[PDB]
């Protein structure tokens, strides 16, 4: 139901600066543990 | 401690709901027949000396806390004949009414939703015998303990269930001492399908069955005392989940637990006499068991004492249970406490259970 | 009067406070009755309770001789 406005954070003023930091994960076949960003994987066989 | 517990679904309905059978070790199914024995005994309505009764149930949680989270229960039994019942039960337990707001606007029309768990059930019940009766109940589960939000629906989730119960009364024996009176019950209820609360064929929990067999004895002293003694054993009829084991690594998990998930609530009743490693000594640690003595003047005052034991692998839930029970003219005004001796937080604990039951009608003679 | 923002939350929810006395005691108790968030001294709205597993919760607000018991929705 609210307007689609070019203001996110609601404060009334809209931002034009873009000082942030970025990180990035690969989506690729064969991911493994110990590299990018992963820490856990869960194989889940017989799903019904 | 508790090493694989048995999951079921609306595990409200296990909840003793009456202060009667709460102060007796939250055991009904061999007791003397009452108002409030439509959870543990159907089949003893039929034996019930008053026509008609009426009876409202309080049991409070979080005490001091809050009010209106509490397990509340009305029940009504009408006997026609001298020979069967009517009787009609309610048990509702709710955490009142809660407001949701998104907003800080003073002036704003807010939603107000009371989650909750009620079972309705009727049941009749039969004199097959002069002292021996059944029961059939029929009974409704409705849950709706989850509140309607974005990517959430609040779907109540509905079962039915029947229960069949047997309740055998003996005749007033005489002893050396007393005269005494032996009483034996069984009832086999929560029987039916199982409980989606997701609306999903493939997510399905395993309604409560509970299989209940006790007995009882009434020694009478001079004709106004009363000391009944009452044991019971309650056994769940639904399959235990698998532990460690019993085919990668969490691949023999997924399967046991597809397995477990896998099965039929009519074949989970038989399954649940074994499905484990262990043996008949393993097997004897799924029962669970409760011994009370009840002790009525002038059948009017009443002081009960109970002992509750589960097995500490399961549930662990242990205790004591005081009772004290009044009736006025008509009116039977009992209240329950109970004192804890498990590990685990029983959220009964410093709770008085209150129960009021009126009884109208004309009078049916004892056998 | 007292105001819970959203009362579905995640475990990060806000206060209503009507620009009073700001120091109040807020606690936060579980189904089981147990302690799980005490703040004194608290002037801060947002609350950050999201480490408490998911159920209903207790939230009592003591502001002078004010009392206030409210039930919280951690989903
Ligand atoms: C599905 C259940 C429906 C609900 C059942 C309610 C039954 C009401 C009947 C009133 C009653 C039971 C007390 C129950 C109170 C529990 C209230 C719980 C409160 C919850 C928080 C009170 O009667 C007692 O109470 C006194 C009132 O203080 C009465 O005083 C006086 O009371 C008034 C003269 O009676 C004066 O007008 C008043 O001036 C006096 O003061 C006394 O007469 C008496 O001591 C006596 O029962 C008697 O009334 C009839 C009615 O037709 C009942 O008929 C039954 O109805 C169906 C049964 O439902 C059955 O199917 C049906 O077969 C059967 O014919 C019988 O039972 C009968 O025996």
């Amino acid at each position: 139901t609210l307007p689609d406005v070019e203001d996110i954070n609601r404060d009334n003023t809209m931002s034009t600066i873009n000082a942030y930091y970025e990180y990035s994960i690969d989506v690729k076949p064969g991911m493994q543990v110990g590299e990018n960003y992963i820490t856990d994987i869960r194989e889940v066989t017989n799903v019904d | 401690d508790i090493e694989r517990p048995i999951t079921t679904g609306v595990p409200f309905l296990l909840v003793a709901a009456d202060a009667r059978a709460a102060g007796l070790g939250d055991q009904g199914v061999a007791t003397s027949s009452d108002v409030f024995s439509q959870q543990w005994n159907p089949a003893k309505y039929a034996f019930a000396e008053d026509a008609q009764g009426l009876s409202i149930s309080y049991t409070p949680y979080l005490t001091d806390l809050a009010n209106d989270i509490s397990l509340g229960q009305v029940t009504y039994y009408n006997k026609i004949n001298d020979r069967s019942a009517f009787a009609g039960s309610f048990r509702y337990f709710g955490f009142g009414g809660i407001e949701l707001r998104q907003t800080g606007d003073p002036n704003e029309p807010t939603r107000e939703v009371n989650p909750n768990e009620f079972a309705l059930d009727g049941s009749y019940s039969l004199k097959l015998s002069e002292t021996f009766s059944m029961a059939v109940a029929a009974r409704y589960i409705r849950s709706n303990l989850k509140v309607a939000t974005e990517e959430i629906d609040a779907s109540a989730a509905g079962s039915f269930a029947v229960d069949v119960a047997g309740f055998y009364q003996s005749e007033e024996i005489a002893y050396s001492d007393f005269n005494g009176r032996w009483r034996a019950g069984f009832n086999i209820q929560n029987l039916g399908p199982k409980i989606s609360y997701d609306h999903d064929d493939l997510s399905a929990n395993f309604l409560p069955a509970n299989l209940r067999v006790g007995g009882g004895f009434d020694f009478i002293f001079d004709d106004y005392n009363k000391l009944g003694v009452s044991l019971e054993l309650t056994k769940l009829l639904v399959p235990t989940p698998p532990g460690p084991g019993t085919p990668s690594q969490s691949q023999a998990d997924e399967a046991n637990y597809k397995k477990y998930k896998d099965i039929g609530w009519v074949s989970g009743i038989f399954k649940s006499f074994g499905d484990a490693p262990g043996g008949f000594s393993e097997e004897l640690k799924e029962i669970t068991y409760s011994a009370a003595a009840e002790y009525m003047y002038q059948d009017a005052f009443a002081m009960r004492l109970g002992y509750y034991h589960e097995s500490p692998m399961k549930g662990a839930k242990q205790f004591f249970s005081l009772g004290a029970g009044f009736k006025y003219s008509m009116i039977k005004v009992d209240v329950s406490y109970l004192f804890s001796a498990s590990k685990v937080k029983n959220p009964l604990e410093n709770t008085l259970r209150f129960s009021l039951t009126f009884n109208f009608g004309d009078k049916y003679e004892t056998y | 009067e007292i105001v819970i923002f959203p009362n579905p939350s995640d475990g990060n929810f806000n206060i209503g406070l009507n620009n009073f006395n700001f120091p109040y005691s807020l606690e936060i108790f579980s189904f089981t009755g147990q302690k799980v968030f005490e703040k004194q001294n608290a002037s801060d709205s947002i609350i950050s309770v999201s480490y408490l597993p998911s159920g209903i919760y207790i939230v009592k607000i003591e502001k002078d001789s004010k009392t206030t018991i409210k039930k919280i929705i951690i989903n």
